[PDB]
RNA sequence: AACCCCCGCCGUUAGUUGCCAGCGGUUCGGCCGGGCACUCUAACGGGACUGCCCGCGAAAGCGGGAGGAAGGAGGGGACGACGUCUGGUCAGCAUGGCCCUUACGGCCUGGGCGACACACGUGCUACAAUGCCCACUACAAAGCGAUGCCACCCGGCAACGGGGAGCUAAUCGCAAAAAGGUGGGCCCAGUUCGGAUUGGGGUCUGCAACCCGACCCCAUGAAGCCGGAAUCGCUAGUAAUCGCGGAUCA
RNA sequence: CAUGUGGUUUAAUUCGAAGCAACGCGAAGAACCUUACCAGGCCUUGACAUGCUAGGGAACCCGGGUGAAAGCCUGGGGUGCCC
């Protein structure tokens, strides 16, 4: 239950709270953010090559 | 003690408000 | 300062004196010192005849109370031997009632460790 | 008509005006022995005041935000030196003899990742 | 606890309210494991699904702010 | 009168955006209010290296928000003309009010 | 550590008697962080002091603690199947950290409920000179002297 | 090692945050006209190189002194060589080979992952007077917010619930930091220490809180009076201690 | 007392991680979702991709019954084109 999961994830049957979220690159379940879309290696991946505008290596 | 929840530090420890803390 | 049935305290301020009842704690306590307007500062040690009388007649004559109140919690238990809810064994079986970790702690509900056990590995 | 210096110690700001007179000193619109009661050691910073020989000579008005109450005590005493050191170029052999003139860029350290508190490592197992 | 409704299924009182009508006798099965016991539902036996097969729990007037679930345990010896 | 933001994640993008606007914009009629910064407003984004299990050793970035003011005192035909017209936000934003 | 000798830090005297090693024994009185809390109770003992002995606090301190410093000590030492422990001097810096602390200890081990009390009362007996922070000064020297046996292993 | 980022000192550029700093009117709220000198905000710079002096040395450099906000890598980051553990991951993904193709695929309803005679690791709250409880009174930082954070009202003991202003947010909101300060109570007790357990009564999200949610109120107040053999952390704004925010998310 | 693991238990209590360098670790959110596990009811070119054949249907929108839902049975609005 890989694919058939990552398309149910689309639609929204029955009640809302079921509604979950999931990654776009990685079908990812667990670890997955609001604001970009995606996962946390999905994420690291694509910040190193400059994919995400002005996400830049931290430092403080 | 941080754990009464029926005192000041019980709640704030908890991090809520009721009869024994005020709200706000 | 005999309040309840054979329930006595002394030299200590009576909002905390009163808490040595079964059925009242630091809330019915100062609730009723406000019913029957006494100083709560004031020791047992020191008290009109009927300060305690009206005292005494508040609380007793109000809610209960030892005996017959310990016996109602007793009653209620005993009536969840029902048809029997899940809450009912667990006061059979004597263990937690409320949604718990047993596999690891429930001490306060398993009298102390039965240490009953055993383990290996390959000797050789 | 007036002297300025200003002071900082650790996420705390300290601004002093001074205006010579009998003694009073007010801080956010405060006596100093108000906003600093019970702090059994505020009444420090101003000790540059004493190495000059004249606390009786002046009448600060200060406002300092933000930070601690400590930090605070440790800013107003860098602004009041750093205020009368400009009010006489000769004052330089007080202020730099003693600490009076430095800042304290000691400050908080960052917590660090695999860590409770940037330094204590968590407990160690084995079994 | 659910303060305003009684959050019961319907699918239940259906088979109830028309075995109401003359108190027939009561073969129930049921997966509302979620539900209330009714005031009055009293005599009517219903078979509980606790996971594996249906516990035909009987009724009586002392149980009735209990659910369901609340008599079809799920697991086997503590 | 009129109020206008400038927002964007490069400082040497947004600083050029706005000096040029003052420049460009003061000649047109009444005088502006030189570009003003805005608190920069972060966002970190924290977790860890490994695909597996590492649940220590980890790695974290941010996004950088900053802003800048400008405020023209008065609007001239000649200044309504210019910066109504050329707008070139290159990776700039812009919002307007009055 | 291994390479440098460690570095003597420098504390700021008093505020109420301009007196470093005043500072230093408010220090040990010191929960968790809290300074105010410590100095209230050093100066609060201080006042203890003035109503039932008219001498100046500072000088009677200043005795007590004198009186708790400790001239030698032992300290274990491995020879070849076998750890003496062996007696020795004791650095001026080290008298006082002792001393300091022991009479802090010596202080919280009292019976009096409130804690300045205590303070007062231990600071007042070992200047006096019998106190259980003195006790603990004695002890610690009858265990060289018995030791003298190895006392040629002066490392 | 050096170039890159954060904290330290000073300048230049810019004024809806700041300012009786100075006269001005103030229903005393930087509220107001006025004003960038302070404070701050964020962008471009200066500053330190063992360059100066004394001593030791063939040299590299070591020790010591002045000026300095700061020296001898000034305090924290990001950065981790050829390789090692047939290390970890086919369950994030990718991928050779192997095996199943009315099921080893797919959909739902209920259960389980939450079991408990026991055993070990990481933790929280404690056993109290350098303490606990109640009233009043101060001083942060970094962040976060449109079917979101909610000012302010009204009701409820409270959880919460009816109204409803500001807000695309240095212009409104989360928001009170807490320890502290002050004055009132407890008086050495298994206690006004400690909050486990069970009875009773409620609220909010959700289609749904029996197995399994979080809170609030009354009553119950268990074990614990500082821990056998053992065993961990930390060298300075560190350890200790106090509270605040954020990701995930009904 | 909270949480992770061994073990026994169980219809199942899903899998992984194993001295330091596994054990508040994948898990920065398990009531149904999740969810890989079990019991019970169902579905087959399939919940998703690419392409071919064939009459209907060629977009789409609203209900009825049955059931625990899924599913299976079933009543009505009816198509702006190259021409």
């Amino acid at each position: 239950a890989r694919k058939a999961l990552i398309e149910k994830a689309k639609r929204t049957p029955k009640f809302k709270v079921r509604a979950y979220t999931r990654c776009v690159r990685c079908g990812r379940a667990r670890s997955v953010y609001r604001f970009f879309g995606l996962c946390r290696i999905c994420l690291r991946e694509l910040a190193h090559k400059g994919q995400l505008p002005g996400v830049r290596k931290a430092s403080w | 003690g941080k754990g009464d929840r029926r005192t000041r530090r019980g709640k704030i420890w908890r991090g809520t408000y009721g009869k024994y803390r005020p709200r706000k | 300062a005999r309040i309840a049935g054979v329930e006595i305290p002394r030299n200590k301020r009576v909002d905390v004196a009163l808490t040595y009842i079964y059925g009242i704690g630091k809330a019915r306590a100062k609730e009723a010192l406000e019913k029957t307007g006494i100083n709560p500062a004031t020791r047992v040690k020191d008290l009109t005849e009927a300060e305690v009388v009206r005292l005494r007649e508040y609380v007793e004559n109000t809610w209960k109370l030892e005996g017959e109140l310990r016996a109602e919690v007793a009653a209620n238990i005993k009536r969840l031997m029902d048809i029997g809810c899940y809450r009912g064994l667990r006061h059979r079986r004597g263990l937690p009632v409320r949604g718990q970790r047993t596999r690891t702690n429930a001490r306060t509900r398993k009298g102390p460790r039965k240490t009953v056990a055993g383990k290996k590995k390959a000797p050789r | 008509e007036q002297y300025y210096g200003t002071g900082r110690r650790k996420e705390a700001v300290a601004r002093v005006f001074l205006r010579p007179g009998n003694g009073k000193v007010t801080v956010n619109g405060q006596d100093f022995n108000e906003y600093f009661q019970g702090l059994v050691r505020a009444v420090a910073a101003l000790e540059p005041l004493r190495a000059v020989d004249a606390l009786g000579r002046f009448d600060a008005y200060i406002t300092v935000r933000g930070g601690g109450k400590s930090g605070q005590i440790d800013a107003i005493k860098l602004g009041i030196a750093r205020a009368l050191v400009q009010y006489n170029p000769d004052y330089r052999a007080k202020l730099k003899p003693l600490g009076f003139l430095t800042r304290d860029a000691r400050v908080v350290e960052r917590k660090k990742y695999g860590k409770h508190k940037a330094r204590r490592a968590p407990q160690y197992s084995k079994r | 606890s659910l303060k305003k409704g009684v959050f019961v299924d319907d699918h239940l009182l259906e088979k109830v309210l028309e075995l109401n009508a003359k108190g027939e006798k009561r073969l129930i099965k049921t997966w509302s494991r979620r539900s209330t016991i009714v005031p009055e539902m009293v005599g009517h036996t219903i078979a509980v699904y606790n996971g594996k097969q249906h516990v035909p729990v009987y009724i009586t007037e002392n149980m009735v702010g209990h659910k369901l679930g609340e008599f079809a345990p799920t697991r086997t010896y503590r | 009168k009129i109020r206008i933001k400038l927002r964007g994640f490069d400082h040497k993008t947004l600083d050029a955006s706005a000096q040029k606007i003052v420049e460009a914009a003061r000649r047109s009629g009444a005088q502006v209010s030189g570009p003003i910064p805005l608190p920069t407003r972060v966002r970190r984004f924290t977790v860890i290296r490994g695909p597996f299990k590492h649940k220590d050793s980890r790695e974290h970035f941010e996004l950088r928000t900053h802003n800048r003011l400008v405020d023209i005192i008065n609007p001239n035909r000649k200044t309504i003309e210019q910066l109504m017209t050329l707008d070139l936000p290159t990776g700039v934003e812009i919002e307007i009010k009055t | 550590a291994r390479r440098r000798r460690a570095e003597v830090r420098q504390l700021q005297p008093d505020l109420v008697y301009g007196d470093v090693l005043v500072t230093a024994f408010i220090n040990k009185i010191m929960r968790d962080g809290k300074k105010n809390l410590a100095a209230r109770i050093f100066y609060d003992a201080c006042k203890i002091i003035q109503e039932k002995t008219g001498q100046e606090p500072l000088k009677v301190f200043k005795q007590a603690v004198e009186n708790v410093k400790p001239r030698m000590e032992v300290r274990s030492r491995r020879v070849g199947g076998a750890n003496y422990q062996v007696p020795m001097e004791v650095s001026p810096r080290r008298q006082q950290s002792l001393a300091l602390r022991w009479l802090v200890q010596a202080a919280n081990q009292r019976p009096e409920r409130r804690a300045a009390v205590r303070i007062a009362h231990e600071l007042m007996d070992a200047a006096e000179g019998k106190g259980g922070a003195v006790k603990k000064k004695e002890d610690v020297e009858r265990m060289a002297e018995a030791n003298r046996a190895y006392a040629h292993y002066r490392w």
